[PDB]
């Protein structure tokens, strides 16, 4: 609910490019500087003789918004022999997805092709590329001398990527083995020390790999998508991915374990062409220590209330329990067609409230179909099911396909080191991405008294300023008190609305007033220091003479809110801070009329 | 003051066909196509049609990479390692608009060749929505139960499928036929069951899928997301699609399921069906049906199951 | 093997 | 702590034969039998003209015990030609190893001597024997045209043999290339398939050895020691040898991948002539699954607390990390020149708690230097490193050598079929061998309540029986529940004894007694069932009258103990059940009287 | 009553001290390594004598010098056990090579110098297979064995060892079949180690106690790289020093005699048996400095020593090598 | 051919 729409950072690039396809941070370390990462698949490069072979630029955050590509590969494409292509890096979408943890970087194109060095084939086996500080290697694992379709011809690998925590890469391939689709990891140390510029099939010792399976398994993506957790409590990273066209297009998703690459679990989708398997995900979202996994479905359609059918989406979430099973809860979209659940985020904790959150984009949603992306937040409970932010697309389609915002998306990186895990979200149908800021969240206690409030007609006590009549009076004190996390001033100012027997109306009389106001409401502008004590303010309220009114039964009604000034606790950005949204930022008490006794 | 539905615990109820073969003709259908070619179809369907049309139309898959091989020698002939006839590879094509000469129809067929490609999955849905929304091409008629037959042997390629060609654009719905040509199938992403069924109703055309192999339970577990659609397995001993057509339009009318349609910003429609004895009610010709709405408050259709009352 | 569209051929 | 040490099953060899210097348990599984296995490397046999050749036995443990030997080899010397002898069995020490796996058994002489098809030479080459049930074999890999100390002619191979998970042997011989070492590992399927006994260099398609290296490497001693296990997650078991010379004497350990002989890790010790390397062994310790890693350094001298050097030995624990390194603690030894470390045998879960145990050697230890074992228990968390039992040798010197009570031993197995490992010790110096039994663990759970705990003196409710007089009574209920696992009674039997205002000694009044017998004891014997519900009894008590006492103030303690009836509970053996480790041998409860 | 030692006093923080008398009476032992690898060192041994007396007269106050030689265990596989070579290990290179053995006294402690001068030159050479040789076998029983050597009741007792390679450990001996451990005790019938054959090498901890109780401090004259490896434990072995011999040879007297300076001016205290339960030292040079117990006090030659010994919850107090122990009970 | 002999060689 924090994250700064009123001035967001905006990239943009080469028309056409469809810059944003993939984005990611990029924190190298050795320096106290920070940037983004985004992939432009279809980008013209300088490459000689190369059609838009992809490109992937960093586009910094200080100050100006400039992108510069970075130069992975200014090469073409090789020669096995004269006049004998060995490459070919036209269409490659070098780009299609990008990963950065550290200082390493790893960027992909899935439809990169070769030609084998047994036969004149073009087989689109896919390769990434490694950069890290002044080294830079391919990596093909897909390359290799298991060709043709039956093999790893079409692997395309490098289709979906992560990193581990202990610098293992996870890349999947959704065309091995007549698309059953594969899963490959390598250790880091090993794709720099075993590179060779001149050998193709480039193999590895620590490699994990999932084989060939049966002929039924044909057209399953293994690889469509990755996700990495812990899932059985080993500390090493498992990986997860989906895979869409499985169980009969019920789609799956499996974890196996990131130690001898062994199966763990397996989960089903209930809808077939749901493609229940699209998006994966992981982070521990309930403050359990355990990750859990989100599983994306865009083209799922539920019964909707008048009997019908209609695609909305539904994304699947699951709570690893220490048993090792899996609490796992659903959550359908709200705009049909608007794919809900493409993409998945996690944030990290978006408001620093204790529990991780996480993002879900609905890319062709919203107003003109610009596309939509909704904040989600964790609880000890599990994710809270209603979205408290919404994220609506700028920019109108520009040329045949529909802007796509929210296609992709990254976040839990702290950029601005502000102390709030900040977002990127992209729209590759605009050529378009954009850096959302997290602004700090401060967390209110309000207190409100009222003394008494048994209140008696004929206890006349207090007088009327400057007056000597007498009437009944009753104190009313509000107190607030506030802090936060972040950075933030030493001092904020609050603008308090109190009023008087609020259940009556405009014409209804009201019957009780301020002493100094003779007025049912009263505002004030208080000033408290941050994280201090509690600051109280007291008020004298009275009632009107006897005769002035006929209810004596109907209660009275004492409703206070406190409003924060933004434009001033603002940083050294503009970055303006936020109410926690947690709490209400208005508190009600009561006091009734004496009537009777003895 | 009158249609063919009455009007035009609140009950409601009710009171010329077009054909066209949208033929698979990838490299698996061989067998099957040497079968399609033969008149029969009017001798058994003449009696309960009242007359009737048919056209023809072939797809295969979306032409590039890696659903195709791009090698030269085989990107337009995909049986070059076999050195047969294969025609070129296409998502759909339209050779026979909607015609009552039956010869054409007979002749178009003969004159059909074999194509090829690689993985397994068609792109089916692709030739199937430009069929439901391009009816300048075909000639729907107007009033007429449109029906739709897809031959196939295999699963259909999904929406998402398309993310492996680097296809990112969703599917539109409009009609692109330049030249009676689907030159879009290289450019969007195949439609989905949603997108598919919703453009399907809107045309109030009605599906008939015609598979062979134990790819048939696919397209079977289908049907309740496709509502007006129905499937029939050719025996692989071929020569029963006559048989199988006429089962399926007689099944096809006996299903009379009810949708809806906008609201006034808020309304239920707690809908309960009754039977003569899901909406719908089979082995019920102009017989009694019977469907209980209830509606609430908190402004403009009812639709037939591909018929043709607000 | 050869498995797919092309299988049957083969 | 279970080790039955009342009646443990004593083997006894020839004497002067070293009978115990290996030992192993022989399960066959195509018997539904168990034995014993003693090897006797410098017993006398029958072959024709050989001295001290040496013996393995079969031990029975069933009915009496009494050793048969095992016929392997019943040839003499073999002739390469007429007068030309091509073997020297004589003093081979055949059985100084024994190792046993299934119905196939393994012994090695490493001292056995041969001629060379080369040259009228006389080298140890070392060789084993294999039988399989009905078919035994000659097993000699370091028999080869590799001859002289430049190559195995010296090898010894059999110094240290061990079998791995998928039947293959793994053998070390510490003479290979001018004694550098090495380690050989054949597949079983072929060391039977390519016997033949007039070739005498047999070749194996499949064999995995060490390659010879630097010349820097001479005086290692690899393959001093071998164990077995898997330390890069591939199920393959990999080897893991001793190399008590190398790197200056400091000691190694090298871990190789049983698959294709290529170096895994390597340990190293920290302090020269130690002789870290002597023993190791591989065991998961704290139940994660992960082969932990043993190695005994019986040399080693620790600066004392009086800064003063003192041998007494060490072993260094490893634990291996999900990581892949190992986390590693140290445990020094108690007397001195006790040679501490000689020997470390995994031991199973000797008292089925989910963690696996080991038992530690000090061959020279004790009252008089006959020898004692130390028995550690796994946690999770590692090795417990306080012993929860010691077993103490019991044979005075016969002469010249120490009983050595402890230089070799084996577990693992449980040989009564009673579902707790035991355990066979060796003491070659006086030529014996003994089984000692793993008792079963009872655990128990007893509860005491009282009720009301603030007694009243004028509250006069229970009428005291035999007399019209009224007394301030509470009750005193006590419950017991009993379980344990593998074989045991059906039903246990404890004494419980309680009594009453404990805090008294004879001659100071006691001042609450049982109703019903006037008295501040009560005797009871409870029988409950084994893995059964909880069972109680409820009593009743009650405090003399005012003006027989006038210390109030101090606290009336209610002190219950509960013995097991061993002798009762005893299995068809005599085997009989033992108490947890930490089970309170009392549990106390407390009444107040109220003042005023 | 009496006060009769050389360490004050001779039988709570009490101080100890130790006279640090000059010109002591030295008896050096030559225990040599005779494998074939010490071919060129024994030529050398030869003319050591003469010029030893000339040199050590101006430290020493008289001396007496014997001679013995070792090299390893007369097993297998530490020799040949082949009938040409069992005796004569130098068959294949037809050297005249006296047999192997373990240890060999062939001139008890005299003090004629012309006597050493006549063993040594008499002394042969052997030869075996395995590069470390048995060496601690042979200290052991120089040390313990005082009939047969002739070890003076006052005299600094020095044993030089000279040898050219590392030396067989104590569980080494498992390859022969050996593992029996070491006794400790004196075994030499005529002269001859005998059981060379039937105990295992003594370990350091064995060796270490059997030359204190001696008094015995020991210098190892060593030459190849091997040398490196006896200084490394010198930690293990208190009373014992190293040094390394030129390859060039003529190198004994200088070593022995500078040796046996650092030797003297060394004045280390170590502790001995207990009450069944610290002896927390505290050495304390002539020179203001706080030196631990163990750490002696080295460029100390005639001048005052010190140490305040405390003592809290049947005791000797030993100095390094001297003939004097101090002793403590209550 | 190394060891004790070696110098010999
Ligand atoms: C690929 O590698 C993985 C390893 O990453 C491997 O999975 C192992 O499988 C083996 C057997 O197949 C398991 O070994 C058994 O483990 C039994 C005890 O395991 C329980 O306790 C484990 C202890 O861990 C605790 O302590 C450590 C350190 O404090 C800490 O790291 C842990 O968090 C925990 O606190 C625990 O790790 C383990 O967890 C697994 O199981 C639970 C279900 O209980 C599940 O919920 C988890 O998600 C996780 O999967 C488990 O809880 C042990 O008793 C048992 O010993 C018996 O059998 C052996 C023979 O194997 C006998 O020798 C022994 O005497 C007993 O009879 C056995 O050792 C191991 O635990 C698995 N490890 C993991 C991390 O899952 C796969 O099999 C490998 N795949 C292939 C194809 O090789
Ligand atoms: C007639 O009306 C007058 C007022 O018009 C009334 O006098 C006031 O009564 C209130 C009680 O309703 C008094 O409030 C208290 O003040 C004392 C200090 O003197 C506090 O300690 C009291 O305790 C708590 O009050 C709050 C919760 O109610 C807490 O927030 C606070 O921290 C205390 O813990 C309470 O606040 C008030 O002091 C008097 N004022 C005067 C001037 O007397 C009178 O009692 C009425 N009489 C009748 C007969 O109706
Ligand atoms: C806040 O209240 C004070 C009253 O003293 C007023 O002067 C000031 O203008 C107010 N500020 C805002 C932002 O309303
Ligand atoms: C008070 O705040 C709550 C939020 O918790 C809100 O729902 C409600 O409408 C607010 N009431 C008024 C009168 O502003
Ligand atoms: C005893 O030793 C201590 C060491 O701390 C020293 O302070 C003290 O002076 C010594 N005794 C005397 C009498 O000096
Ligand atoms: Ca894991
Ligand atoms: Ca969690
Ligand atoms: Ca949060
Ligand atoms: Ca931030
Ligand atoms: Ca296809
Ligand atoms: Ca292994
Ligand atoms: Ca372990
Ligand atoms: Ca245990
Ligand atoms: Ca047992
Ligand atoms: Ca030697
Ligand atoms: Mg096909
Ligand atoms: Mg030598």
């Amino acid at each position: 609910f924090n994250l700064d729409v009123d001035s967001p950072a905006e990239y943009s690039g080469p028309e056409g490019s469809y810059f944003g396809f993939a984005v990611d941070f990029f924190v190298p370390s050795a320096s106290s500087r920070m940037f983004l990462l985004v992939g432009a698949p279809k980008a013209n490069t300088t490459q000689p003789g190369i059609v838009e072979g992809g490109q992937v630029l960093k586009c910094d955050w200080s100050s100006t918004r400039r992108c510069q590509p970075i130069e992975f590969d200014a090469t073409g494409n090789r020669d096995y022999a004269k006049d004998d292509p060995l490459e070919f890096k036209s269409h490659q979408w070098f780009g299609a997805s990008v990963r950065s943890k550290q200082d390493k970087i790893l960027a992909c194109a899935p439809l990169y092709h070769w030609r084998t060095e047994m036969k004149q084939e073009r087989e689109p086996v896919g390769t990434c590329f490694l950069q890290d500080g002044t080294k830079t290697v391919e990596y093909a694992p897909c390359r290799s001398q298991d060709i043709d379709a039956d093999g790893q011809g079409f692997c395309q690998g490098g289709f979906s990527i992560d990193f581990t925590k202990a610098d293992r890469v996870l890349l999947g391939g959704p065309g091995s083995f007549y698309w059953q689709g594969q899963l490959i990891s390598d250790q880091v140390a090993e794709i720099v020390s075993k590179y060779d510029p001149n050998v193709y099939s480039i193999k590895y010792n620590n490699q994990l790999a999932t084989r060939t399976a049966q002929a039924i398994f044909d057209d399953s993506y293994l690889g469509y998508s990755v996700a990495v957790g812990d899932f059985n409590g080993d500390g090493i990273d498992d990986f997860v991915s989906g895979v869409p066209r499985a169980a009969r297009t019920l789609g799956m998703v499996y974890i196996y374990d990131g130690k001898n690459m062994s199966s763990l679990y397996n989960f089903t989708g209930e809808q077939m062409a749901a493609y229940f398997g699209f998006s994966v995900a992981a982070t521990d979202i309930n403050g359990d220590d355990y990750a859990d996994v989100f599983i994306g479905a865009p083209l799922f359609m539920d019964r909707g209330s008048d009997g019908k059918l209609q695609e909305v989406g539904q994304v699947s979430v699951s709570l690893q329990r220490a048993s090792g099973d899996f609490q796992t809860t659903k959550l359908n979209g709200f705009e049909v067609f608007a794919r809900f659940g493409s993409a998945i985020a996690p944030l990290g904790d978006l408001d620093q409230d204790g529990f991780n959150d996480i993002a879900i984009a609905a890319p062709y949603g919203g107003e003109d179909k610009k596309g939509i992306v909704y904040i989600f937040n964790g609880r000890s409970t599990g994710l809270n099911a209603v979205p408290s932010q919404i994220l609506e697309g700028q920019w109108a389609a520009r040329s045949g396909c529909p802007p796509s915002f929210g296609y992709s998306m990254k976040g839990a990186t702290d950029i601005d080191k502000n102390g709030y895990p900040d977002l990127i979200v992209g729209a590759f149908g605009v050529d378009r991405a954009i850096l959302y800021r997290a602004r700090p969240v401060i967390t209110v206690n309000a207190g409100l008294e009222v003394y008494p409030s048994i209140l008696n007609q004929d206890n006349k006590t207090c007088s009327l300023p400057g007056t000597a009549l007498k009437v009944s009076c009753f104190n009313v004190r509000f107190c607030l008190k506030a802090d936060g996390k972040g950075v933030l001033p030493r001092k904020l100012n609050f603008q308090v609305e109190l009023l008087l027997d609020k259940l009556k109306q405009k014409g209804a009389i009201r019957r009780a007033l301020f002493l100094y106001s003779r007025s049912p409401s009263h505002s004030k502008n208080m000033t408290i220091s941050r994280g201090g004590l509690m600051q109280c303010e007291e008020l004298i309220a009275y009632l009107r003479d006897e005769s002035e009114f006929r209810d004596k039964l109907t209660p009275i009604t004492i409703f206070m809110e406190y409003r924060l000034d933004y434009r001033t606790a603002a940083d050294t950005t503009g970055l303006q801070p936020i109410l926690n949204q947690f709490t209400p930022a208005n508190i009600s008490r009561q006091a009734h009329i004496l009537l009777t006794g003895g | 003051i009158n249609t063919q539905v009455t009007p035009g615990n609140f009950m409601l109820k009710v009171h010329p066909v077009d054909l066209y073969y949208l033929v698979d003709v990838s490299a698996s259908m061989h067998n099957n196509i040497e079968k399609l070619n033969s008149n029969d179809l009017s001798r058994k369907m003449a009696f309960f049609s009242r007359d009737f049309r048919l056209g023809f139309g072939s797809y295969v898959d979306k032409t590039v990479s890696p659903y195709i091989s791009i090698h030269p020698e085989r990107i337009h002939n995909q049986c070059s390692d076999y050195n047969l006839d294969c025609m070129p590879p296409h998502g759909y094509i339209h050779v026979l608009s909607l015609t009552e000469n039956i010869t054409e129809f007979e002749k178009a067929v003969h004159r059909q060749k074999i194509s090829g490609n690689i993985d397994t999955p068609e792109g089916g849905f692709d030739a199937m929505l430009q069929a439901a929304v391009c009816e300048s091409h075909i000639g729907w008629r107007k009033e007429a139960k449109r029906l739709l037959l897809v031959m196939t042997d295999q699963t259909s390629h999904l929406a998402l499928d398309s993310k492996l060609a680097g296809i990112v654009c969703p599917n539109d719905g409009n009609c692109h036929l330049k030249n009676n040509v689907y030159v879009k199938s290289t450019t969007m992403e195949h439609p989905s069951l949603g997108q598919l069924s919703e453009k399907l109703i809107d045309n109030n055309i009605n599906v008939i899928f015609a598979v062979q192999g134990k790819q048939f339970h696919w397209y079977k577990d289908l049907l309740p997301l496709l509502p007006g659609t129905i499937a029939g397995e050719i025996e692989s001993k071929a020569a029963n699609l006559n048989n199988l057509v006429v089962e399926a339009y007689q099944k096809l009318i006996s299903e009379v399921k009810v949708q809806v349609e906008n609201q006034v910003q808020g309304i239920y429609f707690n809908i309960t069906a009754i039977c003569p004895d899901m909406e719908g009610c089979r082995n019920v010709s102009n017989d009694e049906v019977l469907f209980n709405v209830t509606v609430t408050m908190k402004n403009y259709i009812i639709k037939p199951i591909g018929f043709n009352a607000k | 093997g050869r498995r797919g569209d092309l299988a049957t051929i083969h």
